[PDB]
């Protein structure tokens, strides 16, 4: 019935010192069947990172979509499209689709090449923008999430302490959701280096 | 001159004539010949029909429209059967939706302003031929000429074709008397095949080469032909 | 090749002559025009023919109210003028509705002008043959004056003429300004500036008027409307008393 | 009506020749000289930049050389902006491929589609012609590095070493001449430059009026890797090949 | 529904489907093989909603075909699935969707691998080592989490689905009438016509 | 050069429209109709030559009737007349059904004028080849106009086209100094029988049949009617005297 | 959320809370919902946040193109007009609900508008679920020829008793100020009176602390 | 919603309450319900708001775009333009309009059309909910051809008891006289009106 | 009716040229001058106010137009023709680039969408070519200041510096020898003055001269406050006034 909690999943950025995080969940299920543990919703297009939850169908078809739209702009402006940019792009994207909506829940997450600056983003399935400084909420385990990332977070975190803050938010929300979990993948973003993570977790 | 304006119906000449309406006219001329005439009770058609070779049929000049309507035709046969047919389509309309029979008048009307709107856009081309409406409505009976140009008018009687000068010219002399032989079909017609024979010169109309069409007060519009002919001959 | 003389395309000297003879066919009716602008309004003023005793006068008009601001008068064929006036006022209209205020004399130009301009670029339009000459007293510019062309030219004016005797009016407003060195008639009444404008006309044409020679149009705030056979007599009898 | 002013670019001749087609290319024989050398490590695209003056932003300029892919790209003769038009509908054709079957188009049949393209103005919808002449190069995993032509006609064809523009003819000869399959990119690089530089109806061949490409396979990495020099990087090997 | 298991080994994928055909309270054919050849060395299989099945079915091998004589080469079976995926996305925003589910088994000539790809009818796509649509998988996924090697040979595949058939003839409800086994590798694909008693 | 006068909607080098000037000629060509505005009304007339004894009296009627209170009468090509009131009945029609009130004279005049007009717009069209002389009764006043095939229009006292249009308008303008105060329906009608039998001079060849409607405030209750009758012959002897 | 306009001697004035909900869960303490149609036509709304936005920017950026085809300033009575045809032909599926404030060459203006089309004018206004705490505030101390300062106090007043007594509306106060000779003054986060006190403890964790199963470099560069 | 049009011996007024309702909530207490759509044609609306200043407003279009091309409209050709939009779209509309002008040849007029679409030329016309409660009395003080003062009054006592009884009712009493003298904008506080 | 000229007016000659383009080009050359100077922190471009009368008013002509609020642009050839560019232009860049990304597009990407419009009315059926060369200066965070020339064929050009109509042969030489790229805005502002002085015959002042720049941003011309990161249009058009200034330094 509800599109949203069909496949279940999520995904959970955060900034830190001169970085930023972005964490999701492996799992794909059909209602109460689980069907495959490596069902990772986070892509990349350039240094800009993109997750997204909600129905695989359309989480699948966005990617293919931004990657289309991303490549383009590449060829037309000649540099790498920034998060500020692109988070501009899903969201005219999406509402554009306003009245046959993508059922999903779109998480950005990067550092503006220019600036250095770190920039996190969260929108509905229809396109509106959440701006947080701190950290952005995605999937069928969301209030579980604000929950633990209101707790846990703090200002300025170092890439290594923000790694286990962003990790300890992901595993104890998706262990309280049924539709969560089955594996996770952590991604830690710096001006310079990107290093993803794969976390040992409950697998029931 | 000529050549320069003459390409398409959308251009006028500089003394203000349109070409191409006149060229359709000229394709009348070239048909065969065909006669109309009427009383107050009665309407008549009288066509010569014409051959390709002896061993082929005489193609038909008359064409029925509806139950009190029909005419006869001179110059491209296609044309007449696209214009009849919208005819008959009209008649049909009136009929449906009114419960009403289709005045001659408004007949006329409606064909005139067919043919109109295929002489004043590119493209088109003006209709090529020639017809004589004849029928029997609420105020009697009625003759109609159609000229592609998009004239219609009423006369007591009239002919189109080749050689039609000489019917025409009879039946404007027999005028105070066929126009009332009145209750009496039979005279009507040979009064008619009278008129047609005065612009015969070829051959005589034989019974496989008479066409004749009548309509009035207690008569359907019904088609002559072959033997049905023959006692006029 | 020699088609470039027929429709809308470039001539090997980058030019349009189909937009040349449209500027021809502006002067058929052999008729002047000129507008000044007041200190708080605006004058419009044509000549008018009426060479038929079988016209009903009255019917016989170049000026249209556009809108209850804004006055149009037209220089070419009574046909192509009516057409242009129509669209105008249905523009006007239009503008109204959809942005909530009053459409403003240089904008009405500017897209009338942009309109002549199409059918300057696409072929199966013909040029209007007519020169439009708009006034009213902008809520934002006071007085105005905007002319367009068949070419889809348009530009504002402190004054201006058009017509076949175009150039002496000209010459004789730019000397009066060179003079005056404002760029206005500085009169307070709308009435002295219909009569500077007639005055004018008069001593460019070298021509006498009748109350049934000329035509009136004022623009005030909030109104444009024109002067009748008799307003126009009245005028004519002032300027009397000064020669 | 409007038959009248009518061109009609789409009949044929008595001759059997499409009027229109030949015109168009009677126009690209005027554009820059594009060349392009296929060898057995990589491509090579060069191209002479028409016309110059002292105040043109070489740095910030291109007219000859686009990337279509991140594997493909084309050199232009012929109008500019008709390029444009072309070299954006390949651009989408391409993501549209990679969209549906999650693979990178394979350059022939973009080359195909973009002939199509050009081919249709051929024989439909009574309008001009593209005026332009492309040399795609690009690499696929089926059949390597490959080197295409285009016309006006929508006709294509493959191969070794080309080139389209002003002067082919004697450009062609002198490739023809020096080419040898067993080639390497730098030879490649070496032969472009100094048949352009015999075939310009210019003075000297200087680095302003240059425009340079190649398509390597970097051996350190295993990927294609496709570099639109810099107007300082044509500098230097206009100098190593010993043309300074 | 109809039984649909698929399970890539060492070095083939096999494809098992049910053979019945029932509608309503007759089971009106027991010998169906809902399996289309989409290229050489690419079958798929299918379940869903009775017209819908075949018609998509035999429309994808239309397409694929015709891409096979255009290009005079076979799709990767990666690049069959992404475009069946999008058929399928695009379907289920329209008018009326196809309700039709499907595995693909294809052995990559160019990889030397074999590959398996469930796609619901929503357009979802996974690639797994087994899979199932509809009931099948609740009884099934437990099983091969239990019995499943990576380096198991065509042998060992055939002797896991035999299994999981008995399983499924133990346990469900409907009298699936047995299933058709086919198989997929570096060779291309034959169907073993001996395992209604293997 | 030339050519200027083979398409509809060209400019000729003096500005003008040699096509529209051809349709004028068509009209010139046609039989003599007017019309005379009186006190509170106005009369049209108009000129039936009879080719021949065939044709049936009074029964091809050339004045049509628009809404129920306008006359239109017209000269030239007389499908292209029928074809211009269908269009104004459409227009009256419109204006009916959205705003209740019957259409104004005024109104009604640019309707048919704006039609017109768009046919000197296009090459793809024709310009209309006749003249019209149209009007009747409104809120407030008679009104008589005359339309050309140029789309231009003007109101009028008193109106002529056709054959004897030059002998009509002297008679209109005697009429017109010989009564300032205006003349009445009645006597609009006579005179309007009066102006087409010496009109008829510039055809007197053929035999003709006189045709007149009218609408008036007092005399029709501002509906448009045709004379018919006693009143036609009253009008036919009074001009049949006048004639010697 | 809680929008409210004033209307004073020389100008008007808006302001919003800063809290954005999702069901009963805030997710952003501290949104900014003024926006901009034009410099000096601002903007709030309620309801669906995607449509309120999105029909902000498109009046916007219409609103441009009209001012530089027009060669004037953009007047509030046509964003009014484009923003209800707009919202009229959806027939209220466009769940924006708008108070538009702003000064241009006619004077200063104040607006409501709502998702099916209709608007209202007024000297002061308020929507959102804070709507009815606001207009009480409102009702109460509005009077007739306020000053910049005292608009300014009312406005901010009125959504601070949305703040207090609205479960839909918190965190800070929006201010935005548009006076008829100068240039509009926004003043974002006005009002700060819900600042988070301090945690009674940390959670930053000691490192390795979260197991790891596999690790790698991630490719950003092409 | 109580709204009036009232024709007399010099022309005719307009009068309605003020009060605008979402619910039991009033959402504004001082709207004004008397719309011009043209100099001396104005309107009193009831249903749904946004439907009826749609009306409204393209029918101001339709009467200025008249005026540009045949002179000033009359009341009767705008109370048929409201019909035209009323009638061919009562599916998708909820609108009550009253329309009220001054012509000089036919003085003041007053047409009501209804949710349907139709419409009716009458000597006065009530609407909206409120409208009800004063039916009796109406019809028991209306005269024709009465003085501006005593129309001003028998729509000011007709309001007030409107207002009285309807809750959905309320506000300031707002009244637009039309005459050949001008227009007149007149509004009367619930201090005064409640006390008769 | 219904424009039956589905078929291009423009078309191939035997020797291989463009007719209707070089006519366009022709018209472009018959036009009043105009020019462009690309300085290190800003660009320059000016043109003559050629007054058709002394009655008109100048002002209301605007030759020299914002297309962005750090893009401008300016013409040679038919007025007419330039005036519909610009709205088109000016509404491009809202649906094909701030509609999307929320920002204005950068120089080259917005001269690039003129130039498609210009490259159509080359092709499309029914239609004659912009009779227009245009020269579109302006800034953005990743590319800089930068300055195009777009012809009508469609195609376009960067340049240091460039001047366009008739008498850009001379006043091309006259940069080419002025222009060096340690230019700073005020330079340039007086080269182009110096230049444009050459094309003038009569009067050379502020009013019958039209100049605007594209240097930093004018927080003053914003309209509001409070938002630290917009800080204001680099477009700036030079008051009579300040032309004035200029011109005794000249």
């Amino acid at each position: 019935s509800d599109p949203s909690s069909i496949n279940g999943g999520i995904v959970v950025a955060m900034t830190g010192k001169d970085c930023v995080a972005i964490a999701c969940d492996l799992r794909l299920g059909s209602q109460s069947l689980g069907v495959s543990n490596k069902f990772e919703k986070i892509f990349h297009y350039g240094h800009v990172f993109l997750g997204i939850t909600g129905l695989a169908t359309d989480v699948t078809t966005l990617n293919e979509m931004f990657r289309y739209k991303t490549n383009l702009y590449k060829l037309k402006e000649e540099r790498a499209i920034e998060p500020e940019t692109f988070t501009q792009l899903v969201s005219s994207s999406l509402y554009e689709r306003r009245f046959g909506p993508y059922f999903v829940g779109p998480v950005v997450a990067g550092i503006n090449s220019k600036s250095g600056k770190p920039f996190i983003a969260g929108f509905d399935l229809i396109g509106c923008i959440d701006e947080a400084k701190d950290f952005i909420v995605s999937g069928t385990a969301s209030d579980q999430l604000f929950g633990m990332c209101e707790s846990l977070y703090e200002p300025n975190l170092e890439p290594e302490d923000l790694f286990e803050t962003i990790s300890q938010a992901l595993l104890n929300a998706a262990d309280r959701d049924a539709l969560s979990g089955w594996g996770a993948v952590v991604y830690i973003i710096k001006k310079d280096e990107v290093v993803k993570r794969y976390l040992k977790m409950r697998q029931d | 001159f000529r050549n320069n304006y003459d390409g398409d119906t959308v251009t006028f000449s500089p003394t203000g004539r349109l070409f191409q309406v006149e060229y359709a006219l000229e394709a009348i001329k070239q048909g065969s010949v065909t006669v109309g005439l009427r009383s107050n009770t009665h309407a008549v058609l009288v066509a010569l029909k014409r051959n390709a070779d002896e061993l082929s049929s005489y193609q038909k000049k008359i064409i029925k429209c509806d139950e009190h309507m029909g005419l006869s035709l001179a110059g491209l046969a296609p044309d007449a059967r696209v214009l009849s047919n919208y005819l008959r389509q009209q008649c049909n309309y009136s009929s449906l939706v009114f419960n009403r029979k289709l005045a001659v008048e408004r007949a006329g009307h409606l064909l005139c302003d067919k043919a109109q709107k295929n002489t004043q856009s590119y493209g088109g081309r003006p209709y090529g031929v020639g017809l004589l409406i004849i029928g029997y409505d609420k105020s009697g009976a009625h003759l109609l000429e159609f000229q592609p140009s998009g004239n219609v008018t009423e006369l007591y009687g009239t002919a189109i074709g080749a050689r039609s000068q000489g019917a025409k010219t009879y039946l404007e002399r027999t005028l105070d008397t066929f126009i009332k032989i009145d209750g009496n079909p039979d005279e009507l017609i040979k009064a008619g095949v009278e008129a047609i024979s005065q612009s015969l010169r070829d051959e005589s109309l034989t019974v496989d080469n008479l066409s004749i069409a009548i309509v009035g007060k207690d008569t359907p519009f019904t088609i002559y032909d072959g033997e049905a002919v023959a006692k006029y001959i | 090749a020699g088609y470039d003389r027929h429709i809308t395309i470039f001539s090997p000297e980058g030019r349009l002559y189909q937009v040349e003879y449209a500027f021809k066919a502006t002067n058929q009716t052999n008729i002047n025009s000129l507008a000044v602008r007041g200190k708080d309004c605006t004058v419009v003023i044509s000549q008018k023919k009426v060479p038929d005793k079988l016209l009903d006068p009255t019917t016989v008009s170049y000026i249209f109210c556009i809108s209850r601001t804004i006055g149009m008068v037209v220089n070419g064929p009574i046909p192509d003028a009516r057409n242009a006036a129509l669209r105008a006022k249905a523009e006007a209209a239009e503008f109204r509705y959809k942005y909530g205020y009053d459409m403003p004399c240089d904008v009405l130009a500017k897209r009338m002008a942009n309109l002549s301009q199409i059918y300057t670029q696409r072929a199966y339009m013909r040029p209007l043959g007519v020169i439009l000459t708009f006034v009213s007293v902008d809520e934002e510019l006071g007085p105005s004056i905007y002319k367009t062309d068949p070419a889809g030219y348009y530009v504002g004016y402190k004054a201006t003429a058009t017509g076949p005797k175009q150039q002496e009016i000209t010459t004789n407003l730019e000397n009066h300004f060179k003079k005056s060195k404002i760029d206005h008639i500085n009169e307070e009444s709308w009435e002295k500036v219909v009569e500077f404008a007639i005055t004018h006309m008069i001593d460019a044409l070298g021509t006498e008027f009748s109350k049934n020679d000329l035509e009136v149009g004022v623009a005030t705030k909030d109104k444009f409307f024109t002067l009748s056979a008799e307003n126009i007599e009245e005028r004519l009898v002032a300027i009397a008393e000064q020669d | 009506g409007s038959r009248r002013y009518d061109s009609r670019t789409t009949i044929f001749s008595p001759e059997g020749r499409l009027y229109q087609v030949e015109y168009a290319l009677e126009s690209i024989s005027h554009a820059g000289t594009a060349i392009g050398i296929m060898a057995s490590d990589g491509i090579v695209l060069a191209a002479e930049r028409k016309v110059t003056s002292t105040l043109l932003e070489q740095d910030t300029s291109t007219e000859k050389l686009y990337k279509l892919n991140d594997k493909i790209a084309v050199a232009v003769a012929g109008l500019t902006a008709d390029a444009e038009i072309l070299i954006n509908t390949a651009r989408i054709h391409a993501q549209n491929y990679l969209k549906t079957y999650n693979e990178d188009i394979p350059v022939e049949i973009l080359v195909r589609r973009l002939s199509d393209i050009k081919q249709g103005y051929t024989q439909h919808g009574g309008l001009r012609p593209f005026g332009v002449s492309f040399i795609y190069a690009g690499y696929d995993d089926r059949y390597g590095y490959q080197l295409y032509t285009s016309n006006p006609s929508g006709n294509y064809t493959g191969w070794k070493a080309i080139s389209v523009g002003a002067n082919t003819s004697a450009a062609q000869t002198l490739l023809q001449m020096d080419y040898k399959d067993d080639m390497k990119v730098d030879d490649a690089i070496e032969l472009a430059l100094k048949t352009l530089s015999k075939t310009t109806d210019s003075s000297a061949l200087t680095y302003d009026r240059l425009e340079f490409a190649t398509i390597r396979k970097g051996a350190n990495d295993g990927e294609v890797y496709q570099k639109i020099f810099k107007p300082q990087e044509i500098k230097d090997i206009l100098v190593k090949t010993g043309i300074t | 529904m109809d039984i649909i298991l698929g399970i890539r080994v060492q070095d083939s994928v096999i494809l098992a489907s049910s053979k019945a055909v029932t509608r309503g309270i007759s089971v009106l054919k027991d010998s169906d093989d809902k399996t289309r050849q989409l290229s050489p060395h690419t079958l798929m299989s299918f379940a869903g909603e009775a017209g819908d099945t075949v018609q998509f079915a035999e429309y994808i091998q239309a397409n694929i075909q015709l891409y096979s004589i255009r290009e005079d080469y076979e799709l990767s079976p990666q690049a069959v699935s992404s475009f069946v995926r999008q058929e399928l996305a695009k379907s289920i925003r329209s008018r009326r969707p196809y309700q039709v589910n499907v595995l693909i088994g294809g052995y990559d000539k160019k990889k030397n691998k074999p590959e398996l790809y469930q796609i619901d009818y929503l357009g979802t796509k996974v690639e797994l080592p087994y899979g199932a649509h509809g009931y099948s998988g609740f009884y099934t996924f437990s099983l091969l989490d239990h019995h499943y090697r990576p380096d198991m040979t065509t042998e060992e595949g055939l002797d896991l689905l035999k299994l999981c058939v008995q399983e499924l003839e133990k346990r469900m409800p409907m009298d699936f009438k047995g299933v058709i086994v086919k198989i997929v590798d570096k060779d291309g694909i034959r169907q073993v016509d001996d395992f209604q008693a293997q | 050069g030339t050519g200027y006068d083979l398409s509809n909607s060209v400019f000729s080098p003096d500005g003008r429209n040699f096509q529209v000037e051809y349709a004028v000629k068509a009209v010139e060509n046609g039989t003599t109709s007017i019309g005379i505005k009186c006190n509170d009304g106005v009369v049209f007339a108009v000129e039936k030559l009879i080719t021949s004894k065939l044709l049936v009296p009074q029964k091809n009627v050339k004045i049509q009737v628009v809404d129920r209170h306008i006359g239109c009468v017209y000269s030239g090509l007389i499908p292209d007349g029928r074809h211009l009131v269908n269009r104004g009945r459409e227009e009256a029609a419109s204006f009916k059904k959205l705003y209740k009130t019957p259409i104004p004279i005024p109104a009604f005049a640019d309707r048919l004028g704006q039609y017109v007009q768009a046919h000197t717009l296009y090459n793809s069209v024709r310009p209309f080849g006749v003249s019209t002389i149209f009007g009747g009764v409104d809120k407030n006043g008679a009104h008589l106009y005359m339309l050309e095939p140029s789309g231009s229009y003007w109101g009028y006292k008193g109106a002529a086209t056709g054959k004897g249009r030059q002998s009509a308008k002297a008679e209109l303008e005697k009429l017109v100094d010989h009564h300032p105060e205006g003349l009445s329906a009645r006597e609009a009608v006579k005179q309007a029988a009066k102006i087409i039998y010496l009109a008829h001079e510039d055809n007197k060849e053929k035999d003709f049949e006189l045709e007149i409607s009218w609408c008036s405030l007092s005399e029709t209750n501002g509906l448009h009617k045709f004379v018919k009758g006693d009143l036609l012959q009253e009008a036919i002897d009074f001009a049949q005297k006048e004639i010697n | 959320t809680t929008i409210v306009g004033v209307k004073f001697n020389n100008g008007v004035v808006i302001a919003a809370d800063t809290r954005s909900t999702q069901g009963p869960i805030v997710a952003d303490k501290n949104c900014a919902k003024l926006h901009r149609i034009s410099p000096k036509i601002w903007c709030a709304g309620a309801g669906t946040a995607a449509d309120t936005e999105a029909v902000t920017q498109l009046i916007g950026s219409n609103i441009e193109l009209h001012s530089l085809y027009t060669s004037r300033e953009p007047r509030v009575v046509s964003a009014l007009q484009m923003l209800k045809q707009h919202l009229f032909k959806y027939q209220g599926h466009i769940g924006a609900y708008l108070i538009v404030a702003g000064v241009d060459p006619t004077g200063s203006h104040l607006f409501s508008i709502h998702a099916h089309g209709s608007t209202d004018v007024g000297y002061y206004l308020s929507l959102g679920s804070g709507s009815l705490a606001a207009m009480a505030v409102l009702e109460s101390h509005w009077k007739q020829d306020l000053t910049k300062e005292e608009a300014i106090k009312l406005a901010s007043d009125a959504i601070q008793a949305g703040i207090w007594n609205d479960l839909g509306s918190g965190s800070n106060v929006d201010v935005c100020v548009m006076e008829i000779g100068k240039d509009a003054e926004y003043l974002r986060n006005y009002l700060t009176p819900n600042v988070r006190e301090e945690k009674q403890k940390s959670y930053k964790f000691p490192r390795g602390t979260t197991a790891v199963l596999k690790e790698s470099i991630v490719n950003i560069c092409d | 919603t109580s709204i009036m049009a009232v024709t007399f011996k010099d022309g005719v007024i307009l009068g309605a309450d003020s009060r605008t309702t979402t619910g039991a909530y009033i959402a504004n207490r001082v709207t004004d319900k008397l719309t011009r759509v043209h100099d001396k044609i104005w309107c009193c609306r009831s249903g749904s708001a946004a439907d009826t200043q749609a009306i409204a407003d393209i029918v101001q279009y339709h009467l200025e775009l008249y005026t540009s091309q045949y002179g000033t409209p009359s009341t009767e050709t705008a109370a048929s333009v409201f019909k035209e939009l009323c009638y061919e779209n009562k599916d998708n509309l909820t609108a009550g309009i009253i329309v009220a002008g001054y012509d000089d040849k036919n003085k003041g007029e007053v047409y009501t059309i209804p949710l349907g679409g139709s419409v009716h030329k009458l000597p006065y016309a009530i609407a909206g909910s409120g409208s009800t409660f004063i039916y009796g009395y109406c019809d028991k003080n209306f005269r024709e051809n009465m003085s501006k003062e005593e129309t001003v009054d028998f729509i000011k006592h007709s309001l007030s008891q409107a207002i009285k009884w309807d809750g959905s009712s309320g506000g300031v009493i707002r009244m637009v006289v039309l005459t050949a003298a001008g227009v007149e904008r007149l509004i009367f506080y619930p201090d005064e009106y409640e006390q008769l | 009716m219904t424009d039956r000229y589905s078929f291009s007016l423009t078309t191939f000659s035997p020797s291989g040229k463009l007719g209707q383009i070089d006519y366009a080009l022709t018209a472009v050359k018959q036009g009043v001058t105009s020019l462009g100077i690309k300085a290190t922190n800003g660009v320059v471009i000016a043109t003559e106010k050629k007054s058709s009368s002394p009655l008109a008013m100048s002002e209301t002509l605007s030759k020299v137009s914002l297309l962005t609020p750090d893009i401008g642009a300016v013409y040679s050839g038919m007025g007419p023709d330039y005036r519909v560019l610009v709205d088109k232009s000016r509404k491009v860049a809202h649906t094909s680039y701030k509609r999307i990304y929320g920002e204005y597009p950068p120089t080259k990407l917005l001269v690039s969408e003129v130039a498609k419009i210009m490259q159509e009315a080359t092709q499309s059926g029914g239609v004659r070519p912009f009779g227009v060369s245009l020269l579109i200066a302006g800034h953005d965070e990743f590319n800089g200041f930068s300055l195009y020339q777009v012809d009508p064929s469609g195609s376009y050009f960067p340049w240091k510096a460039t001047a366009i109509g008739k008498g850009s042969v001379a006043a091309k030489t006259f940069l080419e020898k002025r222009w060096n790229d340690e230019l700073e805005l005020e330079d340039a502002i007086h080269i182009a003055l110096l230049t444009l002085k050459e094309s003038v015959e009569g009067e050379f002042n502020g009013d019958t001269i039209e100049l605007a720049i594209i240097g930093d941003e004018n927080p003053d011309l914003l309209g509001y406050t409070g938002i630290p990161t917009d800080k204001g249009p680099r477009f700036r058009k030079l008051t009579s006034q300040e032309i004035n200034d200029r011109l005794e330094a000249l």
